[PDB]
């Protein structure tokens, strides 16, 4: 066998907004990349 | 202590600096002269330990456990070869890294004078052992495997500084040498109560107590096989040597708040040998075959009796070598069919007859055959309880034949029995692995002729 | 901004912070502090974009309103003593202002709901000053005015303080926040062992400016803001991994590293005072912040997480930021608990 | 302590809960934090003044001249919040809650 | 596939090329040097030695020397009329019981 | 002395070395438009700095010895599968193209340097400004998926707002029939399969989108095929410009100095180009990722940072 590392779903569990999603963080997408707004 | 502390460091340049091809030949060979001048602590007195300086000092109980220490470094290079062979350079080097750094924390813990200095090295060991289960283990469980253990045991470390701190307030020195003769008896009270329990449950977590012990099933079934040796060989006694030594300053209060914990122990021993009877994965069953032979320890030590001391000390030994073999053993048999059910390589005897008569000689000392030291040091422990209270003779004669049942089966599931047809890549055992069990037996049955060296101070 | 304008505005900020260090007026602390307020919202607003102005704004409106009631305690200690020296306040009311005050420019809980988001909202090098630098002027006024400061009330804060920082850092992805949960953490640990022993404050706080600052200088050499875009290190820079991992593990006071010191002294300071139920409860409440530093260990260190295809084209370039101290650092934050006896120089 | 202290200790009070609870304008606040330092300077003045503290009657005049250079650094800041939102309204400076 | 990826790769029997392997290692001129090192310092050295060692410790314990000791002073005490053994360790004369 | 703050403050301005002459300029068209030869023309008569079209190999051409690494090392993405798979499903159709970009990308820093450092103009073909036109012929055609089209985006809009635009845009137009003959008539084996929708979704691209967006904030000149071999001509137009609009007159030696310092450090360029956004076109296992690293490491004169490697006869490494 081959020693067992993260796939893309595992990834994903720290891709978000908060590691804990509830019905008040729900809609909260992640910051801009570089931290700029539209204007 | 600087004549075994300072080799240890150079074995990390050695590693570094060494051919590109030959950083398992030098690590093997220089450790192993490391091990041959430990037999020089043997050096012991009727009357006083061996103190050697301020820092450092050594007796009959931390002899045994650095020899061990020392012996089992070796071992562990050997049997972590084969599944690190596909690893780059640069990150075999850190793997060898982390074991060295973990033999240099165990011999400075098992001989450090001051007992913060023990706390210090005591949790030391956590770091390097958290990093091989995580990132050297194969499966997925391992990440979770490394939270357990290491939440567990600070759960119980913290606890135990806060304690340590305030006896030395109180007395005045943490020097185990001052303690012997400072040492003052215990008032029964609310405060006092809660002074026992932070002295003592820092190592009931690492025994494992039963109960607190959901780590060591997952610790050392996500580990790699040097994780899996040296968990099960020495960093369970780090535990057992430490209550050892505080309780001394316990007295009497250990007369009745051992009760709680003598009555996990006994009662656990028995769940722990049973579940083994129906573990389907062979690394787990004999993770579990730790805890029971550690609930003997536990309760030889809060009894104090000369007897149980002597036995406690024994046991240790003994299960170190027998328990760290069968690791071994079951390793050897995954780096073929890459898979941990029990049930599906059987008949093995038929294929690997050598590696077959390891397996007996493995079981014949996990089931205390006598005159072992594996039966040596249970035998002292079932006579010492037996004055404590006649009817322990029931629960430590059930264990007796639940181990022996548990014991054999694991040998006639995978030894006896049909080989299965599917399965056709059982290659001959490497020279490797033979002598890697030769290693474990060996120095096992030759204490047998000369046992008074592991029966610890009260010999 | 011009180089040489950046080198004044950062002067301008040293010199507010040594201003309260050497005043032994309480007009001088003042001034010191509002020139240090001024000075370092150009560099909130350095990068113009909607989130640094609205960073800007919550830090000017929490630190305008804590230097307005510490001037009120100022004059209460003046009306009730006829005297501006910087030493122990003469009227209880004024302790309880000067206290709050104080409380809300370090950021402890529950004055700390802006630690999080101004951090967030500025970039790197600006919150490697928030947090570091901006907490010496308030620490340096507590070591002084300490023997009057009401003691149900800095161990109140301190309590929390390590709660929320605790809590709040296990729901965080972004590093921003998480650094700045980190430091609501350690300003507890500072503040409960004040009363009883002042120079484990000083110690506690040189290893925390030392700890964070090697994490910021390692995150801005990769450029790195959030959890995942960390994980990537691995693939560019190998050394960067290890040497996060042991500063993370330092961090929460694992030993042998030099982050268990502090821990181990103000554990020392407090059950000689016949203190033990806080030291536990503070030491068994530190593991929450040992979880979320051991996290980022499992997606940066000791796991391989996926990489990008562009990733290929970054092996070819070297790294041209500056990494200052960054060895220097990075080993006073690791191999520092032999010299531990060492902090009776701080007396 | 005496009759009029009470009523600039009252003011600095109520300058404080105005400044602490915030309605929908920016600016409104920034005058609660004005109004603040009013009322210290006035108490710090009637105590320098009546005890003949004669070094320290230059105190309330650089009280005066701080908190009038930090006032101007919080109009830029309002000047600034207004160009982008469109309005000074503290509802909209709501994008670091994620 | 969601990613690419290597395929997981096969196994390698170090018996496939090389029957003579010891298992140590693939290189057969390494497999025979670490075969060497462990068989001489594990076994001839370590066990053989080590156990030798061990038979002849100097007296450990101080064991030898107490039954040593203990047929000297019940030569003395046995042939004067004392008794073997004193029921009490320590003289009475030193010790100032309460009240 | 490097350039940074200290040589900045020392008189290592911006404005101080460049001159009316100090132009960059882009070259844009279909296909076998003759962009490259129109190119390479004005850069003789204005005696500027000639930029040949970023390919796939264009990094490996700035850093080590010069010459192309394997093709392991870049991707494994390879312009002549495009043409012959555009559907294949391992997804090389939209890994080129994000490959590409970041290629672009570093060129456009690197065109933006030598102009910045030593006031000399640059020409360049198909900038980060006009990639996207590939991109929309790809996606109409069922090429890429559309959350391939989502992420080129997202990296776009944190990368191009950083740089300035081209002072003048140079299109040389040319009609999609006779483009399918040139084509035909090179006879490149692989190229000859573009389909006739291929090449016009390109010019709709240029047509609807480009160039009207384009022309917002740049000096913008149109050929056609017939006219585009007239160099002279072409040069006579741009050298009288008004340059009266774009964003480059708001530029002081402030401004630019914070883009030199940018545009000097490429990691820093590259960095929002690796976005952990999981997309199976562009994502990469570790198992992969880790072998590929260490042998990219196995290179010659690529173990160390250049100017370190014993390998290929560096010296004074103990001193350096
Ligand atoms: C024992 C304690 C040991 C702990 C010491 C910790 C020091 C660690 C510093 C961080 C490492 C530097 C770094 O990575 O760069 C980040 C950052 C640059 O990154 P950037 O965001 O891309 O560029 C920002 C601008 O774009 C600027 O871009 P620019 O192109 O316009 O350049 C402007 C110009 C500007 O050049 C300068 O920076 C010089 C300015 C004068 C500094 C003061 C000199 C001290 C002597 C006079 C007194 O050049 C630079 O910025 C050089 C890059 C920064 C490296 C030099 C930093 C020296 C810091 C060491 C002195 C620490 C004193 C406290 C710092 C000031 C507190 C506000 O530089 C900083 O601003 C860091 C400021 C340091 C704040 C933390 C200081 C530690 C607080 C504890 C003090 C000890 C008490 C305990
Ligand atoms: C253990 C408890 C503490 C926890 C520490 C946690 C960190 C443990 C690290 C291991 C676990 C990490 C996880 C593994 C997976 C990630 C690894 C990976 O994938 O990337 C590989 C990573 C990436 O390399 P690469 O780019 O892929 O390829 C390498 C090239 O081929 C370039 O190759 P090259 O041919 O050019 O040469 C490579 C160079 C390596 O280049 C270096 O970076 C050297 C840096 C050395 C500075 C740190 C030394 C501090 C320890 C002293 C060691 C000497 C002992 C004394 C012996 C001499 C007597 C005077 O090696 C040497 O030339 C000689 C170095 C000899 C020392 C071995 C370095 C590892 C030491 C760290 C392991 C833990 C030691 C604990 C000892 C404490 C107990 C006494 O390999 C590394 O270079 C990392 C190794 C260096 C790590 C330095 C960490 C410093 C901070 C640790 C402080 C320790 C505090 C202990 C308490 C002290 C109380 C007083
Ligand atoms: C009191 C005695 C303190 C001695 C300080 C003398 C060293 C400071 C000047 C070295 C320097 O240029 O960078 C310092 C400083 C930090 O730069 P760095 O990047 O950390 O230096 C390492 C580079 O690789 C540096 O590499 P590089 O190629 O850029 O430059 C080579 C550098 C090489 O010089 C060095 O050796 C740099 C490393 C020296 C140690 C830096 C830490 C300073 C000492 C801290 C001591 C900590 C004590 C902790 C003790 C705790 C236990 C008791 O040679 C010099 O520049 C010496 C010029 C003589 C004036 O640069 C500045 O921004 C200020 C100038
Ligand atoms: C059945 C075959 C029996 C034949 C031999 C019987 C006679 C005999 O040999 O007795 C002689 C002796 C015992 O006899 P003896 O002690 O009664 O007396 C012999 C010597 N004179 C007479 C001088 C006193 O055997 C031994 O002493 C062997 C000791 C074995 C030591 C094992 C440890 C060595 C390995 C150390 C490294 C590994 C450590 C790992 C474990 C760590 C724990 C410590
Ligand atoms: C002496 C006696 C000793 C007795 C010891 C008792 C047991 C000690 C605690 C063991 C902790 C068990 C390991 C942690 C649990 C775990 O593995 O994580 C599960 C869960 C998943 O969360 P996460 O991993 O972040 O996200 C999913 C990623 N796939 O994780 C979570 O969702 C949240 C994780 C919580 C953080 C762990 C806390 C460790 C224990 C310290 C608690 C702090 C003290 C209490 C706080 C103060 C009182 C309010
Ligand atoms: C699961 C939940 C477990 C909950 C455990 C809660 C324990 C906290 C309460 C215990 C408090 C003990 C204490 O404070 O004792 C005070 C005492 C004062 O000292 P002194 O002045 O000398 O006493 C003489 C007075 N006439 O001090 C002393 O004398 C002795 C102090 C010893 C240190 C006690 C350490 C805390 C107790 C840890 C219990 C272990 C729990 C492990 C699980 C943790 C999670
Ligand atoms: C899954 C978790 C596993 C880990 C569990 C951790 C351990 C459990 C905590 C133990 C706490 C200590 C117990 C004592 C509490 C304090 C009260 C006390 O100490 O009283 C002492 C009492 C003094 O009076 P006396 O009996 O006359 O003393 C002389 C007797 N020969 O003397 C006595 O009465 C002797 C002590 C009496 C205790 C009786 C306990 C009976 C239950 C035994 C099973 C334990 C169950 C654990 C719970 C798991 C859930
Ligand atoms: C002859 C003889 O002393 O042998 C003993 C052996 C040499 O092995 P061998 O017996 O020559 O070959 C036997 C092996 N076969 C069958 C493969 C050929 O010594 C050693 O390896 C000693 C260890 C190496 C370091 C020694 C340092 C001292
Ligand atoms: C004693 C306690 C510890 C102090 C620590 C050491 C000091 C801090 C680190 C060095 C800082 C540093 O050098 O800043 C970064 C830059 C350095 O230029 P560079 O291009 O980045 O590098 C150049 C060298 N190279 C590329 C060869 C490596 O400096 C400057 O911009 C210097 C600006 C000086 C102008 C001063 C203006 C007037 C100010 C006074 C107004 C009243
Ligand atoms: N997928 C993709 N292919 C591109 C891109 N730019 C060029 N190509 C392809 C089209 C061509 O087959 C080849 C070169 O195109 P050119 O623009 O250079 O036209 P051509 O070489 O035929 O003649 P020319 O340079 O204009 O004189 O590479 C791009 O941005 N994306
Ligand atoms: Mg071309
Ligand atoms: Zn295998």
């Amino acid at each position: 066998a081959r020693q067992w590392q993260p796939d893309v779903e595992w990834a994903e569990q720290y891709g978000g907004a908060v590691m804990y999603p509830t019905k008040e963080t729900a809609h909260w997408k992640p910051p801009p990349w570089n931290d700029v707004d539209p204007p | 202590m600087l004549k075994y502390i300072i080799p240890t460091i150079m074995l990390m340049p050695l590693t570094w600096l060494s051919k590109n091809n030959m950083i398992w030949v030098n690590s093997t060979a220089h450790s192993l002269l490391i091990s041959f001048t430990s037999l020089l602590l043997m050096n012991q007195f009727g009357d006083n330990s061996l103190n050697f300086s301020l820092l450092f000092f050594s007796d009959s109980l931390s002899t045994p456990l650095l020899i061990l220490t020392m012996w089992l470094l070796p071992l562990m290079l050997m049997a972590s070869q084969h599944h690190l062979s596909k690893e780059n350079l640069t990150r075999k080097k850190l793997f060898i890294t982390m074991l060295i750094s973990l033999q240099l924390f165990l011999i400075m813990t098992f001989t450090a004078m001051e007992l913060i200095l023990f706390y210090i090295l005591f949790e030391a060991t956590l770091v390097p052992t958290l990093i091989i289960i995580t990132r050297w283990g194969n499966q997925t469980e391992r990440l979770n495997a490394g939270l357990y253990f290491l939440f567990y045991t600070l759960a119980g470390s913290l606890p135990l500084l806060v304690a340590l701190i305030y006896i030395q307030n109180t007395v005045g020195s943490l020097n185990f040498l001052m303690l012997q003769y400072w040492v003052q008896p215990v008032h029964n009270s609310w405060s006092n109560v809660f002074m026992w329990l932070a002295c003592m449950m820092a190592f009931m977590v690492k025994m494992p107590l039963y109960g607190l012990h959901l780590w060591l099933p997952k610790a050392h079934v996500e580990a790699p096989i040097a994780g899996s040796m040296v968990l099960a060989a020495v960093l369970l006694k780090l535990g057992g040597y430490g209550m050892l030594r505080i309780t001394l300053i316990l007295n009497p209060m250990t007369d009745f708040m051992a009760y709680p914990f003598i009555m996990l122990s006994l009662w656990g021993m028995i769940m722990t040998s049973s579940i083994c009877l129906r573990q389907t994965d062979l690394k787990s069953l004999i993770a579990y075959s730790s805890v029971s032979h550690m609930a003997l320890v536990i309760v030889a030590i809060l009894i104090q009796t000369p007897w149980s001391y002597m036995g406690a000390t024994a046991l240790m030994i003994a299960h170190g070598l027998t328990s760290s073999m069968l690791f071994c053993l079951a390793n050897s048999n995954y780096e073929r069919i890459h898979s941990r059910t029990m049930i599906l390589a059987r008949g093995l005897q038929t294929l690997l007859p050598l590696m077959a008569t390891w397996w007996l000689l493995a079981s014949l000392t996990n089931l205390a055959l006598p005159p072992t030291i594996n039966l040596i040091g249970e035998l002292f422990v079932v006579m010492s309880t037996f004055s404590w209270s006649n009817i322990t003779i029931i629960l430590m004669g059930v264990n007796m034949v639940i181990t022996a049942l548990y014991s054999l089966y694991m040998l006639i599931m995978t030894q006896r029995g049909k080989y299965t047809y599917h399965i056709n890549n059982i290659s001959p055992s490497f020279t490797r692995e033979n002598a890697l069990m030769s290693l474990h037996i060996l120095p096992l049955l030759l204490l047998t002729l000369n046992p008074k060296i592991i029966l610890g101070p009260l010999y | 901004m011009n180089p040489i304008i950046f080198i004044i505005i950062l002067l301008t900020i040293m010199l507010g912070t040594i201003i309260v260090m050497i005043s032994s007026h309480w007009l001088l602390v003042w001034i010191g502090f509002e020139m240090n307020m001024l000075a370092i919202i150009p560099i909130m607003m350095k990068n113009h974009n909607p989130r640094a102005t609205e960073a800007s704004t919550k830090y000017f409106l929490t630190q305008s309103t804590a230097s307005m009631l510490l001037m009120m305690a100022v004059i209460i200690n003046l009306m009730f003593s006829g005297q501006w020296t910087v030493m122990k306040l003469f009227n209880p009311m004024a302790s309880m202002l000067m206290t709050m005050a104080l409380a809300m420019k370090l950021g402890m809980a529950p004055f700390h709901f802006w630690v999080p988001e101004v951090t967030q909202g500025i970039p790197l090098s600006s919150g490697l000053i928030l947090l570091t630098w901006q907490k010496l002027a308030p620490m340096s006024v507590l070591y002084q005015i300490f023997p009057s400061i009401n003691l149900n009330l800095i161990l109140t804060l301190s309590v929390l303080s390590i709660l929320i920082g605790g809590w709040g850092g296990l729901n965080q992805t972004q590093l921003r926040k998480i650094m700045a949960y980190s430091s609501i953490a350690h300003m507890g640990w500072m503040t409960a062992v004040l009363p009883y022993n002042p120079t484990m404050t000083l110690l506690n706080l040189i290893i925390y400016i030392i700890m964070t600052s090697t994490m910021f200088t390692m995150f801005m050499a990769n450029s790195t803001t959030t959890t995942l875009s960390l994980s990537h290190t691995w693939n560019k820079t190998p050394i960067m991994t290890v040497l996060i991992l042991a500063t993370l593990l330092s961090m929460g006071g694992l030993p042998p590293l030099s982050g268990f010191m502090p821990k181990w002294m103000i554990i020392q300071e407090m059950t000689k005072n016949n203190s033990i139920i806080l030291p536990t409860f503070m030491a068994i409440t530190a593991l929450l912040n040992l979880y979320f530093y051991m996290r980022l260990t499992y997606s940066t260190t000791l796991t391989m997480f996926p990489s990008t295809n562009n990733m290929k084209m970054k092996w070819q370039f070297p790294l041209m930021k500056k990494m200052t101290f960054l060895p220097t650092m990075v080993v006073l934050s690791t191999m520092m608990l032999p010299l531990t006896p060492m902090l009776s120089v701080l007396e | 302590m005496s009759m009029v202290y009470m009523n600039i200790m009252m003011a600095f009070t109520v300058s404080l809960v105005g400044l602490l609870m915030y309605r929908s304008h920016l600016m409104s606040s920034l005058l609660c934090l004005e109004g603040m330092m009013l009322s210290l300077f006035v108490m710090a003045a009637l105590t320098i003044l009546n005890s003949h503290f004669t070094l320290a009657s230059m105190m309330p005049i650089i009280l005066l001249v701080f908190a009038a250079c930090e006032a101007a650094l919080g109009l830029s800041l309002l000047v600034m919040v207004s160009n982008t939102y469109g309005t000074d309204y503290v509802q909209n400076l709501n994008l670091l809650q994620c | 596939l969601r990613w690419q990826e290597d395929p997981e790769p096969e196994d390698e029997n170090l018996y496939e090329k090389n029957p003579d392997s010891h298992g140590y290692d693939k290189d057969p001129a390494v497999d025979i040097w670490n075969m060497r090192v462990v068989f001489f310092f594990g076994f001839s050295i370590v066990l053989v030695l080590g156990s030798t060692f061990v038979a002849y410790l100097p007296d450990y314990r101080m064991q030898e020397w107490a039954r040593r000791e203990a047929e000297r002073l019940v030569k003395y005490r046995e042939a004067h009329g004392l008794p073997i053994m004193e029921s009490n360790c320590f003289d009475p004369s030193k010790i100032q019981l309460p009240e | 002395l490097q350039y940074g703050p200290l040589a900045y403050i020392l008189g290592e301005k911006a404005t101080k070395k460049m001159t009316e002459k100090s132009k960059l300029i882009t070259v844009d068209g279909n296909i076998c438009s003759g962009k490259s030869k129109l190119a390479k023309e004005i850069a003789e008569k204005l005696g500027l700095k000639h930029f040949p079209e970023a390919g796939i190999h264009y990094v490996d051409s700035t850093t080590g010895d010069g010459k192309p690494l394997p093709v392991q090392f870049s991707g494994n993405c390879s312009l002549e599968k495009f043409y012959d798979d555009p559907k294949s499903n391992d997804g090389n159709s939209y890994r080129l193209q994000a490959w590409l970009y970041a290629s672009r990308l570093l060129q456009y820093a690197d065109a933006l340097e030598h102009l910045l450092s030593t006031g000399q103009g640059v020409v360049l073909e198909r900038s980060i400004y006009s990639d996207f036109v590939f991109l929309e012929a790809m996606y109409r055609q069922g090429f890429i998926r559309k959350q391939c089209v989502d992420h080129y985006n997202q990296v776009k809009k944190v990368t191009i707002c950083e740089y300035l635009p081209p002072h003048v845009v140079v299109y040389v137009d040319v009609p999609v029939p006779e483009v399918q003959s040139r084509i035909q008539k090179k006879g490149n084996p692989h190229e000859m399969k573009i389909t006739s929708a291929y090449l016009q979704d390109i010019e709709n691209a240029y047509k609807g989108t480009f160039l009207p967006e384009m022309s917002e904030k740049c000096e913008v000149l149109q050929y056609s095929a017939w006219e585009a071999q007239d160099a002279e001509k072409v040069v006579e137009d741009i050298e009288y410009l008004k340059y009266d609009k774009g964003p480059w007159l708001d530029q002081n030696d402030r401004k630019l100095h914070k883009l030199r310092m940018l545009v000097q450090d490429k990691l820093e360029v590259l960095n929002y180009t690796s976005i952990p956004v999981f997309l199976p076109e562009v994502t990469v296992g570790a198992h992969q990722s880790d072998q590929v690293f260490q042998e990219f490491t196995e290179l010659p004169g690529r173990k160390y940072r250049a100017g370190y490697n014993e390998d290929v006869g560096d010296k004074w490494i103990w001193l350096k």
